[PDB]
């Protein structure tokens, strides 16, 4: 079964910088699509990052533009979310999430092409960052 | 950011009683592309429906949505008790970023 | 022409008439759908490795590409044996090429089960790139050759190139190729592709060991009427200086004057196979004789042709020196060395300096009476006037042709992966499936369709060359050495498959056994 | 003509001729209904 | 020329002329894929027989071979009464041969219920050996002739060679032939 | 006779199945299951004595 | 030979909990062709996965494999009290010599 | 069903030699390769030696190399292996091996070959050998 496992989350001080990691397993990971989402105390889901499959292409939320570098190893079969610059509201646990498509499917007679930004199928337990 | 808004806050109904629930996008949703997701009190967020009507494998057969343009709706027949939870809808239609809806309740 | 109707007939043959060799050979090709239709930006961190020597920016396309670069492809092995017995050179003439008895397929898959069906109005499209516009990436040696064997049904490989990058980016200089953007014929399942080819004038491959030395060109009965210094002082002592000069002759063949010296060398490090010889530590790649270019290192492989080893040492080899082949079912990384057949040069250390030894030695000073003589080892020696060299040898394994880059100046543009250097050599041949788009919606969307009928093709590919031989016209009246067979008994014929139905090359076969004076 | 032929090729070039450019594109279309 | 027009007609008949007989004989046959488009190095050890008597090397092929070199596949016994009872000798001059109305099918099979259907693209390929550079296999008096019946459907041998061995190993004397 | 009859050889054309989406170096081993079938027709003078 | 190293030894975790298992390959194993195999106390080892995810005939459907290049998962989900034994990972991608993984343990 | 019953082990001094044999029924024993996998005691599994279909092709660990001969007899459905020059580690339990695919196989529209070598399916019961 797909499993996503993240480590390398914890509290640290403002301004200071921390590197998170996500190990994966039960799929073919350069295959996927990865996000990274966010959820503070009280509040709902924040989604962060994402980044293409290739790894070419990665978008992030306004918030931590500039500040967030997504970033993946598909020999690894681990995606990473380093940070900098922290502050009092990036403070929450951090979910690691898996594209429900492939960027290419095969059902019956066709073949799908499938390079956007999809439903995330299965997530990670997530892993708290305090600021 | 195009924006998610729940039509319903911190909802409670009796068990076994049909939930309907709402959300608005502000600007048209691009072919569908909208997902539900369900998290529960110290659990990870969980896939009900993604983009209108396509149900995830592991769900259970009474969960339904459909929507189209700025309205969709997650439909929950035959309520249960695990089905008490924070519902909400995501829409990755357009370009990043992805935005989730504000979150909803469901109460007893 | 028609559906239930062949667009050509099974064409393997040698023809052997008189000064010249025709070669044909057809194969079973299969096509697929590479990429899904899509031209991909591809670099080293879409790989993900980080090196600056590795780094690379580029495309893959949709498209597949014939290559018959090597000599297994035209050659069986008798025929290799019957050309490099008796021939002293050949080299390559004219080409003709066909494609034909193409089948589309579709598949289907319901429930992991494959059905495959006929598509009898999908085309494949074919081009030749005569006018060398795209970048040519037949004369880098890679796999995906028509096979050796003629029953073996082989995969095309799919077409990508690189342009110029910084690390992975690209840069403003960096050139974007569609290869829609060409002409292209577009084959149902009737049609056929055909095209002929004149190879340009080049050397004859010379296909012969030297039978004499180029330090022993001399006449052994007769002296000189050169003199040479032989000797600096009377005896032992102090002032002993002086001059003393001797005629050279038979008995010190060293000192003669020379009209020709060996070519030009670039120390290679010397490896053994016997290993408990070889040092214990790890000196692969920092031992390793390199060029850079532009900030990046690059092995120098297989490098400046260069005798393999000195004479009765054949334990010892240049560490990327040779051109090293795979055994068959050899993996690929890490193998030991009873997996790979290494070649060995050894038959131009007549004209050529072996490669693990310096060039020679220079002085380095001005001696006097204070100063002794001092002399200094030259590692790497570039062309002076005067020096002969061969080649590198071919193989049934090995390439054929290179396209020479096109540049203001090169020197002696001969491959050195070795075989024969075109400025216009055999044109690239692309194909690809015609994409087939499954149903679109029913109402109009401006998207790029991305969903597709899955299809592959197949089909049939002749290749036909015309080689020009060069006849041994020798006078030497001992017999020669001969490739050949053993005739002692085994469990497998060797060039043949076993009870596997696998055909293997047992080992390279390179094309010098002949002899002619120097 | 015939099912089994193919009825065109492919022409995606430029020709730049003195005082006149001639460009031909071919592109893959898909009709529904 | 067309997948819906037929290459051939069916001749079967004996003309007698004079000091001269001409036999016609069709029949149906049915090729396999034969070692699933290997050829294999075969021998006694791969069979498994251990007698110095019995012992072989050679190659099986994914070829067959036609084989009409048995009289009944030439004459009725109709003819052949009428060939011994009334001459003192034959002897054969010319033969003309035939291969046509050619069909290849894909069989399919999903849960042990075959499915075959018409593969209206595929190809068979036929050559004869004029030069006589095969191995000669059709003087060994084996099975696989055309039927002395003619409404019998009948299955194309396969082709296979020997070469020369020592016990079950070859000898660098040994040929191989691709076809 | 040193001429007789030659031999006459006949295959079915190989055709692959669906070969990968990734270039391999491999032979295909994997191929649409195939037979043929159809009709011969052999034609003998014979001289009578 | 190209050596296949099992991560977790003599590992014990509670039953009704899932369970991973890595096998680790030095070089990367040819086409998959990785094998998981499990042998219990005085018996003969038992086929679980062949290739990456493929599963044997006669075994539960709670056993799951997948993997690519120089990594491979086992995984068991809905733990039962006959999985616990010793499993291993058999590499036959490459030319032989087969080579099995080192051995991992799973305990109660 | 398959069944593979592996007799003629036992113990026997160092430097003897002692040869095994296997009987198996309930398939085609030549399209099937056959493996020997031997067992120390409170150790891992180890690969002995591998037979193709065919018999033609035989394949052993390094370390038993040139002292341990397979071979397998098609028509009486039995596979040997022959054991010289015995060493004290060489004690361990042996069990027949009998691969998942055969050499040719038909799922559907396509027929395939398989003349490598793969996972092993059925596993004889084990027979003892002491050196």
């Amino acid at each position: 079964e797909v499993q996503l496992l993240e480590s390398g989350g914890g509290l640290v001080q403002p301004g200071g910088s921390l590197r998170l990691s996500c190990a994966a397993s039960g799929f073919t990971f350069s295959t996927y699509a990865m996000n990274w989402v966010r959820q503070a105390p009280g509040k709902g889901l924040e989604w962060v990052a994402g980044i293409s499959a290739s790894g070419g292409s990665a978008y992030y939320v306004d918030s931590v533009e500039g500040r967030f570098t997504i970033s993946r190893d598909n020999s690894n079969n681990m995606l990473y979310l380093q940070m900098n610059s922290l502050r009092a509201e990036d403070t929450a646990v951090y979910y690691c999430a898996k594209a429900v498509y492939a960027i290419t499917m095969v059902r019956g007679s066709i073949t799908t092409n499938y390079y956007h930004y999809y439903a995330m199928d299965v997530w990670g337990q997530g892993t708290t960052v305090t600021v | 950011e195009i924006v998610l808004t729940q039509s319903p806050g911190t909802l409670s109904l009796s068990p076994g009683e049909r939930a309907t629930l709402s959300c608005r996008a502000s600007q048209g949703v691009s072919s569908n592309y909208l997902a539900w997701y369900q998290q529960k009190p110290g659990q990870a967020p969980r896939l009900l429906i993604y983009d209108a009507s396509n149900r995830a494998t592991g769900i259970p057969d009474r969960f339904s949505g459909s929507g189209s343009g700025t309205d969709f709706t997650l439909t929950i027949s035959r309520l249960e008790p695990e089905d008490f939870a924070v519902y909400y809808c995501q829409q990755y239609g357009s370009s990043p970023p992805l935005t989730f809806g504000g979150g909803t309740k469901v109460q007893i | 022409d028609g559906v239930g109707s062949s667009s050509g007939n099974w064409h393997c043959d040698s023809q052997w008439l008189g000064d010249r060799v025709i070669t044909t050979s057809t194969r079973t090709w299969a096509l697929p759908t590479y990429n899904n239709h899509l031209y991909k930006q591809i670099s080293n961190s879409t790989s993900g490795g980080s090196s600056n020597d590795n780094a690379y920016f580029g495309y893959s396309t949709p498209w597949g590409y014939f290559d018959f670069n090597r000599f297994h492809c035209h050659f069986s092995p008798r025929d290799w044996q019957r050309l490099i017995n008796n021939n002293w050179g050949f080299r390559p003439k004219r080409l003709n090429f066909k494609l034909f008895n193409i089948q589309v397929k579709e598949v289907t898959d319901n429930n992991g089960v494959k059905t495959i069906a006929n598509n009898l109005t999908s085309t494949v499209q074919v081009f030749t790139d005569s006018d060398y516009q795209l970048p040519y990436v037949l004369g880098s040696a890679h796999e995906g050759c028509l096979p050796p064997f003629p029953a073996d049904v082989f995969m095309i490989p799919q077409y990508g190139y690189l342009t110029l990058n910084d690390g992975s980016q690209a840069v403003g200089r960096s050139s974007f190729y569609c290869l829609e953007y060409f002409p292209s014929q577009m084959l149902r399942t009737g049609n056929n592709f055909q095209f002929s080819y004149e190879f340009e004038n080049v050397p004859f491959h010379s296909s012969y060991a030297h039978s004499q030395s180029l330090d022993r060109l001399m006449n052994p009965l007769i002296d000189q009427y050169l003199y040479y210094l032989s000797k600096t002082i009377n005896g032992s002592g102090q002032n002993q200086q002086t001059l003393k000069f001797s005629v050279a002759g038979p008995s010190n063949m060293a000192v003669q004057g020379r009209n020709y010296i060996p070519g030009p060398s670039y120390r290679q490090q010397r490896v053994s196979t016997t290993v408990t010889q070889n040092n214990n530590s790890e000196f692969a790649w920092p031992g390793a004789s390199s060029w850079a270019l532009n900030g990046r290192n690059s092995l120098m492989n297989p490098g400046p042709a260069m005798a393999s080893h000195k004479e009765g040492e054949d334990r010892f080899f240049p560490l990327s020196g040779s051109l090293i082949f795979g055994k068959q079912g050899t993996g690929r990384d890490n193998v030991d060395a009873d997996k790979v057949m290494i070649t060995n040069e050894e038959e131009i250390k007549t004209t050529n300096p072996v490669a693990t030894e310096s060039y020679g030695q220079v002085a380095t000073n001005h001696q006097s009476a204070q100063a002794q003589a001092q002399t200094g080892w030259v590692q790497n020696q570039g062309i002076l006037p005067g020096m002969v060299w061969q080649d590198r040898d071919v193989y049934l394994q090995g390439p054929i042709w290179a396209k020479i880059p096109h540049t203001d100046g090169n020197f002696h543009p001969s491959p050195l992966m070795g075989g024969f250097g075109m400025k216009h050599p055999p044109p690239q041949i692309l194909i690809k499936n015609t994409p087939v788009p499954a149903d679109p919606p029913t109402a109009f969307n401006k998207d790029k369709l991305n969903s597709f009928i899955t299809q592959y093709s197949t089909g049939q590919v002749s290749v036909e060359i015309e080689w020009e031989l060069q006849k041994e016209n020798s006078k030497r009246w001992n017999p020669e050495i001969q490739y050949t067979s053993n005739y002692y008994k085994s469990n497998n014929v060797e060039f043949a498959v076993n009870t596997e139905g696998v055909y293997s090359e047992p080992r390279p076969i390179g094309t010098r056994y002949l002899t002619r004076n120097l």
